[PDB]
RNA sequence: CGCUUCUCGGCCUUUUGGCUAAGAUCAAGUGUAGUAUCUGUUCUUAUCAGUUUAAUAUCUGAUGUCCUCUCGAGGAC
């Protein structure tokens, strides 16, 4: 919702806020062209540490707990957090109990390609 | 595979059993991943042959056809003695492809 | 001001000034205390007259 | 490929060639070559 | 949308061609289509195209006007020389900024 | 599309007006005739269709 | 010798056969990984100390003692 209004960057003094308005790029990682999410993912990838584990996984989260996700889009969000989990090493440490109450799921499940990346 | 740098092999010590390869991806070189001149075969892990994977594309993950064989280049500079060449991770490339079927048909 | 000239005719950018060393000062005693700026003029300075000739005085 | 010999940038369409000859760069090297050129004549 | 460098072939090819024979000109730049071509000829690239700010007469003008053909703009947009676009989003403009 | 060229010698463009002229209205009236044709059956053709078409 | 006009030689310019319904007509594969090039945009702060670097850089921080004028200034030190 927040990207809906619309603020200064400099008013958003708030700098981690700020850094939370430029991560909702994660709505261009779910929807949009092929091109949008390559370009995204880079980013994310390579600003991830510059981003830490707080916000990232505080604003991706509630996206898994969808009830309407779709297969594509969760497919999408599995392969972010892998690679984020690859650039953030130790700094999950806090986050794990969160990371399997989503990721579970994927361990039963009819999907095969579900449950090996799960 | 000199193709994707985000695969792995299994690494572990070679074995007695002979690996094979799906009609898809069968005809080269598991590593050098050229499509000639086969010399030696291919030795796989004992825990990369245990269970279903009996007779497994070592690569494709499918159904065992024919023999899988290793350049002359990889055995000139003996890139064959590393263990079960056995590829432990799927690798998106199926993944995706996959998926984005499932999605269109 | 306060930049050097170049083949355009005009002074550099000041962040091409920093990025080259122009800012850092040598000096070399054997060149009667002479400051050369930047590191290439300084590294090149060894093969010039002026500390050939310096060498040369010194026997 | 196409090459400003002003610039010492190259240029791999006619399409980029000519975007690159509206430029800051390539201006202010057209400008910068220009004033230099005009100082630079002498019974 | 259009890039650069899509526009500056399309002044060439225009000034070639002359402003017939938009099938030859489309073809050949990918991904553009003749009657998009024409379009933004007609629209921003032709140099008859006059590019500045509004004067207070040409403002002037345009508001009289949309007051008096109510949302026909590519009726007005001739009769102040600008393009239905130019008028459309300046008079928005002004209107926001009045209120 | 009013075709304005503008150093032409007048008296040749008065010719030209003069031909331009002549050659329109045969045109026209061609039209006008061979509409009148197709609307009473007449005859049929694939051309004299499709050329009527584009002149009307 | 001056003027003027005409003849020629040396030659530094453009130069597709037309009418017809502008004759008619008018193509783009997809995905995954990475690099390159343009267009675009921006640094003059002084020290010191630190971080870091091959070296800059970067990035981090703060602007001899006392009084007063308006970071500057005067003096007793
Ligand atoms: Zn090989
Ligand atoms: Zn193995
Ligand atoms: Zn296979």
């Amino acid at each position: 919702d927040k990207l809906l209004v619309d603020v200064d960057e400099s008013t958003l003094s708030p700098e981690e806020q700020k850094e939370r308005k430029i991560m909702k790029l994660l709505l261009k990682i779910k929807n949009g062209t092929p091109p949008m999410r390559k370009a995204a993912l880079r980013q994310i990838t390579d600003k991830a540490r510059e981003f830490g584990a707080g916000p990232l996984f505080n604003q991706i989260l509630p996206l898994l707990m969808s009830p309407t996700l779709e297969d594509q889009e969760r497919h999408l969000l599995v392969k972010v957090i892998d690679r984020i989990l690859y650039k953030l090493d130790d700094l999950v440490r806090p986050y794990v109990h969160k990371i399997l109450v989503v990721i579970e799921p994927l361990l039963i499940d009819e999907d095969y390609y579900a449950r090996v990346e799960g | 595979a000199k193709h994707h740098p985000d695969l792995i092999f299994c690494r572990k010590q070679a074995g007695v059993a002979i690996g094979r390869l799906c009609e898809k991806c069968d005809g080269k070189c598991v590593i050098c991943d050229s499509y000639v001149r086969p010399c030696t075969l291919v030795r796989i892990c004992d825990e990369c042959n245990y269970g279903s994977y009996q007779g497994r594309c070592v690569i494709c993950g499918g159904p065992g056809v024919s023999d899988a064989y290793y350049c002359k280049e990889c055995t000139i500079q003996e890139k064959d003695r590393d263990g079960c060449p056995k590829i432990v991770n799927l690798g998106s490339s199926k993944t995706d492809l996959f998926y984005e079927r499932k999605k269109y048909g | 001001k306060n930049l050097p000239l170049g083949w355009d005719g005009k002074p550099i950018p000041y962040w091409l000034y920093k990025l080259h060393g122009l800012n850092i000062n040598y000096n070399c005693e054997i060149c009667g205390n002479y400051t050369y700026r930047g590191p290439k003029a300084f590294q090149r300075h060894f093969a010039e007259w002026r500390h050939a000739h310096g060498m040369r005085c010194l026997g | 490929s196409y090459e400003c010999k002003l610039c010492l940038t190259l240029h791999n369409n006619e399409g980029s060639y000519l975007a690159h000859t509206q430029g800051k760069k390539h201006q202010t090297n057209l400008a910068r070559r220009a004033a230099k050129e005009a100082k630079e004549a002498p019974v | 949308v259009w890039r650069n460098t899509e526009d500056e072939i399309l002044k060439a090819a225009v000034m070639k061609y002359g402003k017939n024979q938009w099938s030859r000109i489309a073809s050949l730049l990918h991904r553009k289509s003749a009657k998009q071509c024409k379009a933004r000829w007609y629209e921003w690239l032709d140099p008859s195209i006059k590019k500045t700010e509004w004067s207070r007469e040409e403002e002037e003008k345009l508001l009289h006007l949309a007051k008096l053909m109510p949302t026909q703009w590519r009726t007005i947009a001739p009769i102040i020389g600008r393009t239905a676009a130019q008028c459309l989003e300046h008079y928005e403009f002004l209107l926001d900024k009045a209120a | 599309i009013p075709w304005k060229v503008p150093g032409l010698p007048t008296p040749i463009e008065n010719m030209i007006l003069r031909y331009v002229k002549a050659k329109a209205d045969w045109w026209t009236n061609t039209a006008h005739y061979n509409r009148e044709r197709i609307r009473r059956g007449a005859t049929v053709d694939k051309t004299v269709c499709k050329k009527n078409l584009g002149r009307l």
